């Protein structure tokens, strides 16, 4: 959040996924690259995200 | 129809002095803005960095801003007196082209 | 001798705080600092960077020899800011407390 | 007048001739210097308060560009921030020695009106950092 008030996407792709490093496959990591993706206006990526946080959730309404 | 058109002229003249009024004040409080925004980064750094210059040049501005506010309001006033007498004088006019 | 090139820039450069390096790797560029606490780059126009801070050192190098980018190193008198420039993304950010001279 | 009396009677009585000097002044002459005088002092204050304000313009024009918000009386500051700078390297200099002269003026002038103003003569320093040029001249014909 702090480096998307930066406007620093890219630092906060780069957080997320060493997040996700440490926890394989937490859902709130997955849906806030998604959601950067998508305010880069990058669906193709966005939309594979997502499907991760539904491969994971499947009841995620943002997903 | 020629004391009638000095009215509307006198009205007209106050609505254009507002106008240009509006666009000293919109100057004045563009640039009022731009100098406190650089106060507001001076703010933000830790380091000290003299700055007498810019509160000066504030201080200048806002007094500017003021003295301008208080002419549109004077302004608006002025016209507002013009409008009152016009409608009477456009009353009379209607009234006479009706007889 | 003859100046081969010579391009006259629109601000006014620091003193000591000019460093050249290749920031999108294979396009060498020029980064300085400016009053107002900027940065400006010429890339071969001209690209403004906000430290909002007035600078001390300026630097660019290879901070991490993996890839080949420079990393721009805008010391300031109590910051540290490596920045890579081909992406809006910085490399770390460091407060050093004691300065950076 | 001043110097040429002290220099004189020196060398007078450096070979012992004892001479006699008299003198008549004036009552505007000490007027006219002033007038002489006022608009150098008034150029170097006038150049002071521009070199004061120079520094924040550009700091403004740096962000803005100068060109949509600041009123042009302070454009033409920006456009001749470089003769106004080379001119303060040299300002105090000029202030400098029009203060020590018109110390010695208003010395002088009190000295052949016959008294000693060495007490006041600080007084008028503060005038001079003040300096209206009526308020100068009535401290110069009043004490």
């Amino acid at each position: 959040k702090v480096y998307i008030s930066l406007d620093q996407p890219l630092t906060a792709l780069n957080l997320f996924k060493q997040g996700l490093d440490k926890f394989p496959g937490e859902v709130t990591l997955l849906c806030g690259i998604a959601r950067i993706y998508e305010e880069m206006n990058n669906i193709s990526s966005a939309t594979e995200y997502y499907k991760e946080v539904l491969k994971q959730d499947n009841t995620h309404v943002e997903a | 129809l020629e004391e009638y058109f000095e009215l509307i002229d006198h009205h007209f003249e106050l609505r254009i002095n507002g106008e240009k009024l509006e666009e000293l004040l919109s100057e004045r409080a563009v640039q009022f803005r731009a100098i406190q925004r650089r106060l507001l980064t001076r703010f933000k750094d830790k380091t000290p960095a003299p700055l007498q210059h810019l509160d000066t040049l504030l201080d200048g501005t806002y007094k500017q801003v003021i003295a301008l506010a208080d002419a549109v309001e004077e302004n608006q006033d002025n016209l507002f007196q013009s409008f009152t007498r016009l409608k009477s004088a456009t009353h009379l006019v209607i009234l006479l082209i009706g007889l | 001798l003859q100046p081969v090139f010579t391009l006259k820039l629109r601000h006014k450069i620091s003193p000591r705080m000019v460093a050249v390096g290749r920031y999108d790797g294979t396009h060498p560029c020029l980064a300085a600092a400016t009053q107002a606490g900027k940065v400006f780059i010429h890339n071969p126009d001209v690209s403004l960077l906000n430290i909002n801070q007035t600078v001390s050192c300026l630097t660019a190098g290879v901070l991490n020899p993996e890839l080949g980018y420079d990393a721009l190193l805008v010391g300031t008198q109590t910051n540290l800011l490596a920045y890579d420039v081909y992406n809006n993304s910085d490399l770390f950010y460091r407060e050093v407390a004691d300065g950076a001279s | 007048i001043s110097i040429l009396k002290d220099v004189l009677s020196k060398e007078a009585t450096k070979r012992k001739i004892n001479l006699n000097i008299s003198y008549e002044i004036n009552e505007v002459s000490v007027k006219h210097t002033l007038k002489l005088i006022h608009p150098k002092l008034e150029y170097q204050l006038l150049l002071a308060k521009k070199v004061q304000l120079i520094d924040a313009l550009k700091e403004l024009q740096v962000h803005e560009g100068n060109t949509n918000f600041l009123i042009p009386e302070y454009r033409c500051i920006l456009e001749e921030a470089d003769h106004l700078q080379e001119e303060y390297k040299k300002q105090p200099a000029h202030l400098e020695r029009l203060y020590g002269m018109i110390t010695d003026l208003f010395i002088d002038k009190f000295k052949f009106k016959g008294t000693n103003v060495k007490t006041k003569v600080p007084l008028l320093l503060e005038i001079l950092d003040s300096y209206d040029q009526n308020a100068l001249i009535a401290f110069f014909d009043a004490a």
